[PDB]
RNA sequence: CCCCACUAUGCUUAGCCCUAAACCUCAACAGUUAAUCAACAAAACUGCUCGCCAGAACACUACGAGCCACAGCUUAAAACUCAAAGGACCUGGCGGUGCUUCAUAUCCCUCUAGAGGAGCCUGUUCUGUAAUCGAUAAACCCCGAUCAACCUCACCACCUCUUGCUCAGCCUAUAUACCGCCAUCUUCAGCAAACCCUGAUGAAGGCUACAAAGUAAGCGCAAGUACCCACGUAAAGACGUUAGGUCAAGGUGUAGCCCAUGAGGUGGCAAGAAAUGGGCUACAUUUUCUACCCCAGAAAAACGAUAGCCCUUAUGAAACUUAAGGGUCGAAGGUGGAUUUAGCAGUAAACUGAGAGUAGAGUGCUUAGUUGAACAGGGCCCUGAAGCGCGUACACACCGCCCGUCACCCUCCUCAGAGGAGACAAGUCGUAACAUGGUAAGUGUACUGGAAAGUGCACUUGGACGAACC
């Protein structure tokens, strides 16, 4: 009947779990800042001659 | 290309096949 | 806003600047010398060192104003916890020495456990999937829950049904329910948990 | 030219001396400074630009550093890097390279210049990238154990980068005190705190629960002594005016914290600046604009 | 179009039918890679042979002929019509266009206060009158007006004057001729002369920082400046877009009147059937009245008009028609539907003054001050932005172009009257094609349907699939 007072460990477990979800987006978003500009970079260095020179 | 040409090909054929079913 | 980017809060806790240099880190002690060289913006109006000093009931203050009467709202805010002492004081002299031991007469505390109640774990937010959105329910983060207790029970005391009543014994009694996990406050909480579980379905149209 | 610029500066020796006369002050040891106010007393201009004021100044200080042609009369040019177009910057890009070579092979206080004063110094047009690039090598330099032969150099492209405690004043009787100001918004207020009281505060002769009935300004009056722990050891005398309730308490706040630094030791100063307790709040009213309804509310759109 | 059922049909046998974007749109054979080559595509050619072509449309049509074909296939014209049709690209606009990153009071959610409900003030539309004009999507609508009783006034009715206040005059048309002053993107950062280079010396394009053809004066941004700092707000904000606004600030080109479209006098309209925009007041208990400017007492079904009616006063020559005050009345309403406005901090919200203008006059405008918050974290359907691309039949640039039916007329052809084509030419019903054209398009064929066309089967790319792993 929603009543939290006997559902609190499932309820702390879901709070817990949306806090790890949280951290999880920040820890993601900060390791995926090869890149693709790095390897573009590359490229430019090293580009393709489909024509003569 | 496109395919203006094959349009009023299709068009007159249409029309063509609508008259010979008419007539 | 008039203070540049390199203004930082100050920080206003007493024991922090207290707190024996032994103690402090490496880390820390750099966090200390680092804010000997940085600009600080003035202590707003509002908090102080004072050690009766409470930021929930300042905020619930603050969102109970209206139109810059801060005094007013201050005013509401002390009427109602003077009201809640008084209420608890008249119940525990009525009490037997049995329930004395349980009855609470801490009115900060009765607030704070009165929105902590009121706190919604799950929201609905509209979540959108190739173009339409829906109410999918979604947890809600910490500062989302005490701002959605603290309106709802603001809202609740402010609606019409209660007539002649100030507001100091409306939100009195609100309070005093929502402490011993009853009254309208509680039902709309229960309303939206029902809500969500019904809507439980949609759970993976979040992305996040 | 080179000619013109002597020309200019006879004339402006001449002009000096005749500034001197004019003035009726010593024409030798007539100084810059001497011709600058001379200058603003005989042509008074109020324009805000002082850019756009009349101005008497050296030709060196006045016309820009014109950069001497590269090349002499067989058309030669002189630097055998002139034909890169940059031929100063990459001289230095060259010099640097070298010296890190060498040493490659042995082994708070300032910042970088900016690219502009690293332009005036090359006499050359840089751009963000060749700042960068030439930075980024200056600061290799700097890692690899420049000793003084190499921070000899380096240095000359490094540019040099607390509560002011007010002093104890005695009153007739003897007794210690510190006298202070402090403004927020329109308010100002004047705060003397005596070295020793019973934590009496007398706000424009009246007692501070009086004049401030409002328990947030009380609070705010209590904020500084309660944080340095000097809760009834001091007594204070303000005296606020303009603003409202909360105004006034604000700079009364202001003022009693900077009066009490002259009593708390450095230590305690430096935690209430910390705290916030002396800076003063820059937050003033913002004018209206015309055409919207305030400083930042605007008239209802009507689509 | 999406879902379900089911038939012809797809399958076997024996005959027919003989068509495909039957395309690898690139003929067979032999040879070359040398001095390139309109563009694109799948590099440029040489010799030899056959087939085919000679402006578009009429026309995968009519007639003739052949055929197991009987609404068919192959071969295939002419008349009338036009000055074009077409192929490939470049720039731009656009895409119910792709990926990525975003919007910071901003596009959605999120926070606060509102509008959308009531009365009133005011503007506009409509109606009304004899009774202005202009703005009139963003970028009009308390706008020109920091202001209409007479005047203002340019309007209407009547009357009067004619070298007229003016070496006349005109608030007469043209803002699609303009100067002048501006709205708008702009809550942008680009506009750029003069050169150089690339493209075979075409329209056009010009970048990679471990750099690969750009250099650039000048304008703008920025900087500098005002206010209270170096923050913030002002101010500034180029080149261009909307033939954006103003001929009614004034001036002015062109055109128009001169016994009047000029000038003067008296009087008069300037209202509400009704709708709609903005604001003010409220619906109250965080409220109402009082004292004080925040430690009170009463009120509380009363709250609520700044409206209505009467009186008085202020200004004025003129006040029922302007303002203020008082009296009287105590009305609608009970926090407002989808929708929608503003705000990132001394801000929103609430409250209190002052000023411009007037003789007087706004709930309007400008401006000073006081109390003074909440959220500020997630995302990309719609709005939009930037970068990199893709498509393009648009170029008045999607408020585009455009197809077909039905009726609107002239020319030619076939024809017992009727059909077909073309043109002239404005409509009706759709929106089929051009963007992934909103179901990719099209070929052959079959059925079906006002109509463009839908669908089945096979075929084409003359579509794409975002081009390392995810
Ligand atoms: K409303
Ligand atoms: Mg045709
Ligand atoms: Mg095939
Ligand atoms: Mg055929
Ligand atoms: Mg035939
Ligand atoms: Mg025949
Ligand atoms: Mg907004
Ligand atoms: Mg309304
Ligand atoms: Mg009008
Ligand atoms: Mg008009
Ligand atoms: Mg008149
Ligand atoms: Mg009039
Ligand atoms: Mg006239
Ligand atoms: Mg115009
Ligand atoms: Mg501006
Ligand atoms: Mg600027
Ligand atoms: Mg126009
Ligand atoms: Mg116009
Ligand atoms: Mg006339
Ligand atoms: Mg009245
Ligand atoms: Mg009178
Ligand atoms: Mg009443
Ligand atoms: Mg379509
Ligand atoms: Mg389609
Ligand atoms: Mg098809
Ligand atoms: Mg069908």
């Amino acid at each position: 009947e929603f009543r939290d007072d006997a559902c609190r460990k499932e309820i702390q477990g879901f709070l817990d779990c949306a806090a790890r979800a949280q951290e999880a987006r920040k820890m993601r978003s900060i390791q995926e800042t090869l890149l693709p500009n790095k390897l573009n970079k590359l490229l430019q260095r090293f580009p393709n001659k489909p024509y003569l020179s | 290309k496109n395919v203006l040409k094959i349009r009023r090909r299709k068009m007159n054929h249409h029309k063509y096949r609508k008259l010979v079913k008419k007539t | 806003s008039r203070y540049s980017p390199e203004f930082k809060d100050p920080l206003i806790d007493k024991e922090y600047y207290r707190k024996p240099v032994e103690e402090l880190t490496e880390e820390e002690k750099y966090v200390r010398e680092l804010k000997k060289t940085q600009l600080i913006k003035a202590a707003p109006a509002g908090k102080t060192s004072s050690v009766f000093e409470d930021p929930v009931i300042s905020k619930f203050t603050n969102m109970m104003m209206i139109g810059g009467n801060k005094v007013l709202a201050r005013s509401l805010m002390i009427q109602t916890l003077e009201a809640v002492k008084r209420k608890q004081f008249e119940k525990y002299h009525a009490a037997s020495a049995e329930e004395q031991a349980t009855i609470e007469r801490n009115p900060y505390t009765i607030f704070h456990q009165a929105l902590k109640n009121c706190e919604p774990m799950i929201g609905l937010v509209p979540i959108l999937k190739g173009g339409r959105f829906y109410q999918v329910p979604v947890p809600l983060p910490d500062r989302r829950r005490r701002f959605l207790a603290m309106k709802w029970m603001i809202t609740e005391c402010r609606d019409k049904k209660h007539q002649r009543t100030l507001m100091p014994e409306k939100l009195s009694h609100k309070l005093l329910e929502a402490f011993h996990n009853q009254g309208p406050v509680i039902k709309r909480k229960h309303d939206l948990h029902k809500m969500a579980e019904a809507n439980r379905a949609l759970a993976h149209y979040r992305w996040w | 030219t080179e000619d013109f610029i002597k020309k200019q500066i006879e004339e402006f020796n001449i002009g000096k001396r005749h500034l001197a006369n004019m003035m009726g002050e010593d024409p030798e040891t007539f100084t810059q400074e001497d011709i600058d106010r001379a200058i603003a007393y005989l042509f008074p201009s109020g324009l805000f630009e002082k850019r756009a004021r009349p101005v008497m100044k050296h030709p060196e200080q006045i016309f820009p550093r014109q950069r001497a042609i590269q090349w002499g009369e067989d058309g030669r040019p002189f630097h055998y890097l002139f034909y890169t177009g940059k031929q100063s910057y990459y001289s230095l890009m060259h010099d640097v390279y070298g010296m890190l070579l060498n040493l490659e092979k042995h082994q708070i206080g300032s910042r970088w210049l900016i690219k502009e004063e690293l332009e005036e110094m090359l006499v050359e047009k840089l751009s963000d990238l060749d700042y960068m690039q030439f930075i980024r090598l200056l600061e290799k330099l700097l890692t690899s154990q420049c000793g003084a032969a190499e921070e000899e150099f380096v240095q000359r492209f490094r540019r040099s980068v607390k509560q002011l405690i007010e002093p104890v004043q005695y009153d007739e009787q003897g007794m210690a005190f510190s006298k202070s100001e402090g403004k927020r918004k329109t308010a100002k207020a004047e705060a003397i705190v005596y070295k020793h009281g019973s934590g009496r505060i007398k706000v424009n002769g009246i007692d501070y629960q009086l004049y401030f009935p409002i328990t947030q300004d009380r609070e705010q009056l209590m904020f500084p002594f309660h944080f340095v722990d000097r809760l009834g050891k001091h007594d204070v005398t303000c005296t606020v005016s303009g603003g409202g309730r909360s105004a006034q308490a604000g700079a009364i706040r202001l003022a009693m914290a900077k009066a009490l630094c002259s009593f708390v030791t450095e230590d305690e100063v430096e935690w209430m600046r910390q705290a916030g307790l002396l800076t003063t709040d820059p937050r003033v009213r913002e004018r209206k604009k015309p055409g919207q309804e305030g400083a930042r509310r605007k008239f209802t759109w009507k689509k």
